[PDB]
């Protein structure tokens, strides 16, 4: 139930936000840990430790997936001088 | 290596020709005019050895090649009655289209007989082969190649031109090969031997009827479909608009004897009377519209729309002499019609730059060659007889008045207006005063070229309308194998 | 009139062909006249495998077709009870 | 985040004025034929 | 039967929901602050227009329900056409409420009639080897299965045709048919 | 092989910093590529609808091997772009066979074949391109809703650092931020819906999935509306990805941002792997009986999308005046012709389904082709025109506004009738294999019942007809606004090439101006076959089609 909360959270991110770019890697973040922990209690309910495993996968990729979109926002930025949208 | 597939090998030996030999000699451009002129020759020599050994009445397709190698699409052609005709108009006309242009192109001469030599190749393949999805791809093949030529070589609104020819064609096609698709899936095949023998549901013949009757209304044009040859028409180069009017209108009619006579004669008999309101309100609206039309090759463009409503309520009668009325009748325009053509867009429109019919009077006094053919073309567009246009009208209209009296009487008074608008534009062109005030230099009669690319066309409108039975010996026993119906005493002879 | 040999020659001919009228230039020039036969030739060699290929998808589709009956046979043999 | 000559309706409008399909009324034109005195 | 306006309520909040949706949209996406009661002050009209189509649509084509007393393909086009003619009404110009309604009702009725997949086409639930088969070698056809679907004359005389053709006359006109004999012998 | 070939790769570009083997770099990863062909040509010898292999975690289908070669072959065509050099220098003296295999040519060759152009000097844009390769090799033999995951995060991660590889160009590194901002959000809906299915299911193998699916399809206390409800959350994410309307704004600004050459690899490879894998899921969860299941199906999401990528797709080309917009556009449209054949999942549309996928690929490729080519051939020719002087990225994108390829045809009047036959199969004129394409989609679909999208299939095709009509009409009807270089052709301006033997001794000496300067022959070779399978399809139709005919039969087959 809290997964669910969650998940809203990182949706109602992207409806508030018309100019914070930066935002829009955050609730990617909290959508992604919502999803995971929905995962993690579930696979405690049906004893199965695939769950778990699937959630460190997610861990990583959504990790590695970071740190690509931090490098990506870094090229942006190095011939910007701004992450702001002019709205 | 058949006739049939020889037909469609010529022109194509002629691009190649066309498209090569200048890495084997500067090339002169008379040479490209020439290779394509003889190619056209030759194409046309073909099909006369065709005809010539063409038998009269066989049921059987004619001079067809076993592939026995089959495929999802393969190319099967063959040659009956219905065919045959078409087949020569189109062999017999693109020489005619060719000289027409002679002089009058003079810039990318190369890509304008590649195009012409396509183009010949296509609406040959058209009336050849022998199946339906066949039919609906050489019908469309051609657009591209058309849309290229007015936009490569038309005139000052030749952009508007080439979109509504395209796109008018495309949009009604799309209809007819959505009919086409479900003809396939219901009996497996298109070829014509074996869907003919097929029976379709009543309310299935209604649907496949106006699918395949919405792309034949485009095409025809009816009136109110037909803005799209009001301009192309008239915004191609001579050469296309002769082709356009002579051979690409037919494609609509030959396939009404194809795709809808012989497998949904139920859809046909109960909807005459909707084709004979559209076709009887096309004979009036584009009668009177064609009277006050001051383009010249518009008032001619516009005359293929009456007389195209004429053969088209033919090909609905139901009777033998609609038919054989509709198919000479629409061989008979291909003549006239591009003889008018070249009255209007080659000799008028080469002199003065212009098309307006404001700008013309008297052209008897200075040009008597002219208006002797002009005045029998323009005889041969009011039907008059001794033309192949009078027995084709005749018969179409007899068949008309048959079938359904009050919409023969309807298309009969395109008897009038047909001379009318016919005869009025001529008046305002070779008589109707002195030669008029707004020539400043003099004006040459016909050159040697124009009058015998008139002669031609004028003699053989002229010799078929004296004997008809040329061409109607070879369509008895084929048009009698799409009538539909019995008699109470000769139906089921034990 | 559709051979696989003789059309993929031509094909291979036509590829040469519309590839110098793409780069512009000349057609026929007597030095490079050895590509004709080599586009050719490789356009023969496909076809000549198309060939092999031909063959297989027809065993296999006729193989495909006898166990359409076949399976419509034992379905229509068990609703006669 | 992109400029306006790639993505602007902008140059769409320039492209493709409204001017270019005249739109009149009976007063300046109530023949229909485009002030055609 | 169905009930007119309740169909209609339930066909106005359902399409009129929507348009809510896309209101608060332009409410999110508008670039001065406006506050949060800009969903129904600048845009409230377009809420307005789709729960008043919806409303409009499910109305008619319950009431054409009624009124023919039949479930067809021609009642959606109806509902679509007063469906249509709404939305021109919006904007005051009567061409633009004649066209609307024309192409709704037309591609609403062409739907019906079609029965767009878009919910799903109806399966037939039989061998579909054998229908193509009756279809593709339905060759030949009893000659009245015909006669019921084009009828008797325009070319199609079948055996008998004079027998009745004069018992026809006889029942409209009170006239005998009796041609007279062309030979002065006879 | 594909994993060697990367790791190889990375080891010989981890201890180099010489941009110089670039293009030797993109050359081995095109003979990587020809292995990887070998070992899935040698793999086709077997009839199943699948093995699973490695633990159950992958698969193996006809099918799956079919596309392995596909995405292989298109990959290594596209892969040309960035190992031959653009331009040529030929002349009738080194024309033979004993002349190009036995003697050496000499000139100052820098600026003619633009040796040292940005997309010749990134060492690490082939190995990228091998990354994203393997994201879609995997989402096509993934097995298991982990599997799926992994693979589709990494095709999608390689095609944003694609669309930033080139870092000093601000409509790169901003068309990069776009794809990522807005893919990201995408992979969360498919990790959704992955995860919704394991939560209710308590299994991540697909199997096990249509398994329960087929039991619960029969005709109480544990309905399973979780299957189409999770698998159109997931299906979502996977139509961001193909540009499916209404999830398609991104696709005309990253199209038109990133430099052409990565635009004919971004918009090609990835709708091929995803469409694959959507067919099969279509199949196995698609059910028979019409049940309360059927009404939910999340395979309306699918029909939606292909009616609003036919209107959105055709309409809104209709005012795009910048060519690499329209064609995100056209393929918009198409996709929504390639979804309607999904949709309908009958043998006809699957057979529809495998040759309109086959055909677009090929054709878009040869779009995209002609046009670098084009780019590539205007560099002997100079214009005035205010407006090209005014663009932005010229050099990544030489091509940028239809009005640029205005009257192309006194240019190079073939390589225009190569575009025009291109662009003319897309609207599908017959006997080209477009028209083809088209037919065999709306005869399956006639064929179903499905008669109203069938309708406006048509009516949105003239619709679309429109704009590729406008392409066609700036290169054919008015004379160009490029004017050839002067100085390099000005009776003076000639450089100079020697012809040396094997033992590098002079045999002649030769004067070369701008006239004997060619297109490079891999790029006109590659765009002459493909124009030619265009134009020629109807002679050579059996095989191509067959194929496909026995691969549905192998996925239908009960
Ligand atoms: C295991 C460790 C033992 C072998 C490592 C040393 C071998 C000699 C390499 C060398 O040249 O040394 C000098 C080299 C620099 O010398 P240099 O004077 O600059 O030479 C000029 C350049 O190197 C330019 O010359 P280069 O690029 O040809 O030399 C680099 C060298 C690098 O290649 C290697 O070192 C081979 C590594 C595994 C053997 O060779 C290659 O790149 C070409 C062959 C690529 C083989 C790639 C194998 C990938 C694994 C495939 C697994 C699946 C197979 C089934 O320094 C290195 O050691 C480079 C290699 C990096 C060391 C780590 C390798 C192990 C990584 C983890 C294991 C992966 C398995
Ligand atoms: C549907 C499918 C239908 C298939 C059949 C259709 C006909 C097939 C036609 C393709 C023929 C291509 C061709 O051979 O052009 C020769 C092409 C002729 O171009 P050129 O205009 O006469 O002069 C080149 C320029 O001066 C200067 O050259 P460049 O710098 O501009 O280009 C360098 C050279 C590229 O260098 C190569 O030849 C690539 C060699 C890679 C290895 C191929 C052999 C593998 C085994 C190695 C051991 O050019 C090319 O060959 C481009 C080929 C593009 C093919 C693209 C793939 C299909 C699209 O290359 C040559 O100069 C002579 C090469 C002779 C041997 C070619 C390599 C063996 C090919 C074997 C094929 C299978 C047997
Ligand atoms: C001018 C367009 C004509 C295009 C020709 C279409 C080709 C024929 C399809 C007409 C169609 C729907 C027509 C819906 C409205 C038509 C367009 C509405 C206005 C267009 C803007 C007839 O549809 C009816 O066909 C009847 C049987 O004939 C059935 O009885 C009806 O239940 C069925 O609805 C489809 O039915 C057809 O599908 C084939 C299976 O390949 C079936 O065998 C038949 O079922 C056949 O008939
Ligand atoms: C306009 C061109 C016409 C169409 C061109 C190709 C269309 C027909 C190709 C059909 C094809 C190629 C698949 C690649 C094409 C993928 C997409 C291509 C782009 C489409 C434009 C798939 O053939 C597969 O088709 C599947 C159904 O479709 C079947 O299921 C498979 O069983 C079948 O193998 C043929 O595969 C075949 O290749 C040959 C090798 O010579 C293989 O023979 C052997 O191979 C080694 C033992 O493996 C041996 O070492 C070798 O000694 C021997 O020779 C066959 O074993 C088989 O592998
Ligand atoms: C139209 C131009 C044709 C070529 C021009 C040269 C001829 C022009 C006509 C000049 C007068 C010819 C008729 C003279 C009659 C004198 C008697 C006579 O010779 O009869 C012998 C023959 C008739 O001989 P017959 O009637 O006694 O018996 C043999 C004919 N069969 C057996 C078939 C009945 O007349 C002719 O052959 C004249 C043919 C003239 C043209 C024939 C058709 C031309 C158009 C073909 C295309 C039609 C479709 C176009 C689309
Ligand atoms: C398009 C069709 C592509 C078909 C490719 C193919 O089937 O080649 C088979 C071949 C199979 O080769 P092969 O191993 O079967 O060679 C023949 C073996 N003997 C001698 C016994 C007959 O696959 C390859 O060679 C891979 C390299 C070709 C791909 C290069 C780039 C394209
Ligand atoms: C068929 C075999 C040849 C038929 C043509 C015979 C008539 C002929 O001789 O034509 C000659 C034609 C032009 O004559 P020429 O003297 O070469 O030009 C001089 C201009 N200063 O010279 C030519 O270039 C005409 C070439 C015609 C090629 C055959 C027709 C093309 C279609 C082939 C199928
Ligand atoms: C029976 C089945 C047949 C199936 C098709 C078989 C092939 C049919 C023909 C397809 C295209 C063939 C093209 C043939 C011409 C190629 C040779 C050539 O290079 O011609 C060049 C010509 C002139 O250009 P050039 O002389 O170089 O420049 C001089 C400037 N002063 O420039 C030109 O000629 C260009 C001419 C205009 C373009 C052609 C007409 C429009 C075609 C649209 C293409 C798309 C549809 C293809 C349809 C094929 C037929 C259905
Ligand atoms: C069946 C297809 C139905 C038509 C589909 C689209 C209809 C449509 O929306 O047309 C709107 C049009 C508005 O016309 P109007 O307001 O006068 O603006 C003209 C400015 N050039 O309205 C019209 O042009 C026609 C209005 C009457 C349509 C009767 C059918």
């Amino acid at each position: 139930n809290i997964t669910l909360i969650l998940f809203l959270i990182g949706i109602l991110g992207f409806v508030l936000n018309r100019k914070n770019i930066i935002l829009m890697l955050i609730s990617i973040e909290i959508m992604l840990l919502s999803i995971t922990f929905l995962i993690l209690l579930s696979s405690l309910n049906m004893d199965d430790i695939i769950g778990q495993t699937y959630a460190i996968y997610i861990i990583v990729v959504a990790g590695a997936e970071s740190a690509i979109g931090l490098g990506i926002l870094v090229a942006f930025y190095r011939l910007r001088g701004s992450i702001a949208i002019e709205y | 290596m058949s006739l049939l597939y020889v037909l469609l090998i010529i022109p194509i030996i002629g691009i190649f020709l066309i498209s090569t030999i200048d890495s084997f000699y500067f090339f002169n451009v008379s040479y490209y005019k020439k290779i394509a002129l003889i190619t056209t020759i030759l194409n046309l020599i073909v099909s006369l050895i065709i005809y010539i050994l063409f038998d009269f009445s066989n049921n059987q397709f004619q001079f067809i090649q076993e592939n026995l190698d089959l495929s999802f699409y393969d190319i099967y052609l063959g040659v009956d009655g219905v065919s045959i005709y078409f087949v020569l108009l189109t062999t017999i006309i693109m020489p005619i289209a060719l000289v027409s242009n002679w002089n009058s192109i003079t810039n990318n001469i190369k890509s304008y007989l590649i195009i012409m030599l396509l183009l010949e190749t296509l609406l040959l393949a058209v009336f050849l082969v022998l199946d339906v999805l066949l039919f609906y791809i050489f019908f469309e093949s051609i657009l591209p190649p058309l849309f290229i030529l007015i936009g490569l070589f038309g005139s000052s609104n030749k952009v508007r031109a080439s979109f509504y020819i395209f796109l008018y064609t495309l949009l009604g096609s799309l209809f007819l090969l959505l009919s086409i698709l479900t003809m396939s899936s219901i009996v497996g095949t298109t070829y014509f031997d074996v869907l003919l023998k097929s029976s379709f549901e009543y309310t299935t013949q209604l649907f496949l009827f106006f699918g395949i009757f919405i792309a034949f209304a485009v095409k025809t044009p009816v009136w109110g479909l037909n803005s799209w040859l009001l301009r192309a028409h008239v915004e191609s180069p001579l050469g296309g608009s002769i082709v356009l009017a002579a051979i690409v209108l037919k494609l609509s009619l030959y396939g009404v004897f194809r795709l809808i006579l012989p497998i949904l004669p139920q859809a046909s008999l109960n909807l005459t009377y909707i084709v004979y309101a559209i076709g009887a309100i096309t004979v009036l609206y584009a009668s009177f519209s064609t009277l006050r039309t001051v383009d010249v090759k518009e008032l001619i463009a516009y005359s293929s729309v009456a007389h195209a409503a004429i053969y088209l309520m033919g090909v609905f009668s139901n009777t033998i002499q609609g038919l054989e009325g509709a198919i000479l009748l629409g061989l008979a325009h291909g003549f006239v019609s591009s003889g008018l053509f070249i009255c209007a867009g080659g000799i008028l429109y080469d002199r003065t730059g212009t098309r307006l019919i404001y700008f013309f009077r008297g052209l008897t006094q200075i040009m008597p060659l002219f208006s002797l053919f002009f005045f029998i073309l323009c005889l041969g567009n009011a039907g008059t007889p001794l033309t192949l246009n009078f027995v084709g009208e005749f018969m179409s209209l007899y068949g008309t008045l048959e079938r359904l009296p009050i919409a023969g009487m309807l298309a009969s008074t395109s008897i009038i207006f047909s001379a009318a608008y016919s005869i009025y534009m001529y008046n305002r062109i070779a008589f109707g005063g002195s030669v008029s005030l707004y020539f400043i230099d003099c004006f040459r009669d016909l050159t040697k070229r124009e009058f015998f690319i008139l002669f031609t066309l004028v003699s053989f409108t002229v010799i078929l309308g004296i004997y008809p039975s040329f061409v109607l010996d070879g369509l008895h026993y084929n048009i009698s194998s799409v009538v539909y119906g019995i008699e109470p005493n000769a139906s089921y002879l034990t | 009139m559709v051979n696989r040999i003789l059309f993929w020659t031509g094909f291979g001919l036509a590829v040469r062909f519309w590839q110098l009228g793409i780069e512009m230039r000349p057609f026929f020039n007597r030095k490079s006249l050895w590509a004709y036969p080599l586009f050719g030739g490789v356009g023969a060699s496909f076809g000549y495998w198309l060939q092999s290929i031909d063959e297989k998808q027809t065993k296999m589709l006729e193989e495909r077709k006898q166990a359409i009956l076949e399976k419509r046979a034992r379905r229509a043999q068990r609703q006669a009870e | 985040f992109l400029p306006e000559a790639m993505v602007g309706r902008s140059k769409i409008d320039e492209k493709y004025p409204d001017s270019d399909y005249p739109t009149l009324t009976d007063k300046e034109d109530p023949d229909m034929n485009g002030g055609y005195i | 039967p169905k009930d007119a306006v309740h169909l209609g309520l339930k066909g106005a909040a359902v399409v009129g929901g929507i348009g809510l949706l896309f209101a608060a949209v332009r409410t999110s996406l508008a670039r001065k602050n406006v506050g949060p009661w800009a969903i129904f002050t600048r845009n409230g009209k377009l809420a307005a227009t789709f729960a008043a189509v919806g409303g409009a649509y499910d109305f008619t084509r319950a009431a054409a329900a009624n009124l023919r007393e039949k479930e067809d393909w021609v009642n959606n086009g109806i509902g679509g056409l007063f469906a249509g003619a709404t939305m021109g009404l919006t904007t005051g110009r009567i061409p633009r409420v004649l066209g609307f309604a024309a192409l709704t009702g037309v591609v609403l009725a062409t739907a019906e009639y079609a029965g767009s997949g878009l919910r799903g086409v109806f399966k037939r639930d039989v061998d579909e080897y054998e229908r193509k088969e009756f279809l593709r070698k339905n060759r030949r056809r009893p000659i009245e299965e015909t006669l019921a679907e084009i009828g008797e004359g325009r070319g199609i005389k079948p055996p008998g045709y004079y027998e009745r053709r004069a018992q026809r006359l006889k029942e409209k006109y009170g006239v005998d048919i009796n041609p007279v004999c062309a030979d002065p012998d006879q | 092989m594909i994993m060697i070939s990367i790791l190889s790769l990375l080891l010989s570009t981890s201890v180099t910093l010489r941009r110089d083997m670039s293009i030797l770099f993109n050359r081995i990863s095109i003979i990587a590529l020809a292995y990887c062909i070998l070992h899935d040509t040698m793999s086709l010898s077997f009839i199943s609808k699948g093995i699973g292999l490695h633990g159950g975690l992958l698969h193996i289908t006809n099918l799956t091997q079919i596309f392995h070669i596909f995405i292989f072959i298109i990959s290594i065509l596209i892969l040309q772009l960035t190992s031959f050099y653009p331009r040529k220098v030929w002349i009738p003296e080194y024309s033979s066979l004993k002349d190009i295999f036995f003697n050496k040519i000499l000139y100052y060759r820098t600026k003619i074949i633009n040796k040292m152009g940005e997309h010749m000097k990134i060492i690490e844009y082939p190995l990228i391109l091998l990354f994203v390769i393997s994201g879609a090799v995997f989402l096509i033999s993934t097995n298991d809703l982990v599997s799926i995951f992994l693979s589709i995060e990494l095709q999608s991660y390689g095609l944003y650092l694609l669309s930033t590889i080139y870092r000093n160009s601000e409509l790169s590194t901003t068309g990069g931020l776009i794809y990522f901002l807005l893919g990201g959000l995408s992979s969360c809906f498919i990790l959704l819906g992955t995860s919704l299915l394991y939560v209710n299911s308590g299994t991540t193998s697909l199997d096990g999935l249509y398994i329960l699916n087929s039991i619960s399809d029969v005709n109480s206390w544990y309905k399973p509306y979780y299957l189409n409800f999770s698998l159109l959350i997931f299906s979502i994410g996977f139509l961001f990805k193909v540009s499916a309307a209404p999830f398609h704004f991104w696709s005309p600004d990253v199209y038109d941002a990133i430099p052409t050459i990565v635009t004919t690899f971004v918009a090609i490879i990835a709708k091929i792997s995803i469409f694959i894998f959507l067919l099969e899921l279509v199949y196995y969860t698609n059910s028979n009986a019409n049940s309360y299941l059927s009404e939910f199906s999340w395979t309306y999401a699918l029909l939606i999308s292909s009616l609003l990528s036919l209107i959105i797709g055709t309409v809104v080309g209709l005012t795009q005046f910048r060519i690499k917009r329209l064609l995100a556009y056209s393929t918009i449209s198409h996709v929504g012709f390639i979804l309607l054949a999904l949709s309908v999942s009958s043998i006809e549309s699957t057979q529809a389904f495998i040759f309109y996928l086959i055909q677009y690929s090929i054709s878009n490729l040869n779009a995209f082709f002609i046009l670098i080519t084009i780019g590539f051939s205007l560099y002997g020719y100079v214009t005035n025109n205010k407006e090209y002087k005014s663009l932005l990225d010229k050099n990544n994108s030489p091509i940028q506004l239809i009005s640029q390829l205005k009257g192309y045809f006194y240019i190079n009047p073939l390589l225009s009738l190569s575009l025009a036959i291109t662009i003319f199969s897309f609207v599908g004129v017959p006997p080209l294999v477009g028209f083809f394409a088209k037919q065999m989609v709306l005869s399956a679909a006639l064929d179903n019942g499905y008669i109203f999208l069938s309708l406006i299939a048509i009516i949105t095709s003239v619709i679309g007809a429109v704009y590729y009509l406008n392409v066609i009409k700036e290169i054919f009807f008015y004379s160009p606004e490029h004017e050839v270089n002067p100085v390099l052709n000005e009776s003076d301006s000639n450089f100079s090439l020697r012809i040396l033997n094997e033992k590098n001794v002079l045999i002649r000496s030769v004067l070369l101006k701008g006239r004997n300067i060619f297109i490079s022959s891999p790029f006109s070779i590659t765009i002459s076959i493909i124009t030619n399978v265009i134009l020629l399809f109807i002679f050579m139709n059996k095989e191509w089609l067959s194929m496909g005919t026995i691969l549905v039969q192998i996925l239908f087959s009960a």
